[PDB]
């Protein structure tokens, strides 16, 4: 999943 | 279809070409965001309106097996082939109030  | 879970949050999407999270459906707001039931084939879906127009911003079913990883205190994802779905809940106990939902709707499956 990719960071925020 | 019964709606088994509703939580207040902003949905995003992430555009991978520029490596950021947009807002799902153009404009950046909170929608109520459910966990459809549809009985029968025993199917659930994640269906978010913005609360002030009403607007569809995300319309997506949650198949067996699902990963859905909670990043921050309020801050959720998954995905799917197309995109990576983002909630950006207004608080930790909404967050956790979905989250819940969506983890024993994994174990239903
Ligand atoms: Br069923």
């Amino acid at each position: 999943x990719p960071p925020x | 279809e019964q709606s088994i879970c509703q939580a207040r949050a902003a949905v995003m999407v992430y555009d991978d070409a520029n490596k950021k999270w947009v807002p799902a459906g153009g404009s950046t707001g909170f929608s109520r965001v459910h966990i459809y039931h549809h009985t029968g084939n025993n199917t659930f879906r994640v269906v978010g309106r913005k609360i002030q127009d009403h607007q569809v911003v995300i319309n997506c079913a949650i198949p067996k097996g699902l990963k859905y990883n909670q990043a921050t205190q309020t801050f959720h994802q998954w995905r799917d082939a197309r995109q990576v779905y983002g909630l950006n809940f207004g608080s930790k106990e909404d967050a956790n109030v979905f989250a819940s939902a969506m983890m024993h709707a994994l174990e239903v499956l």
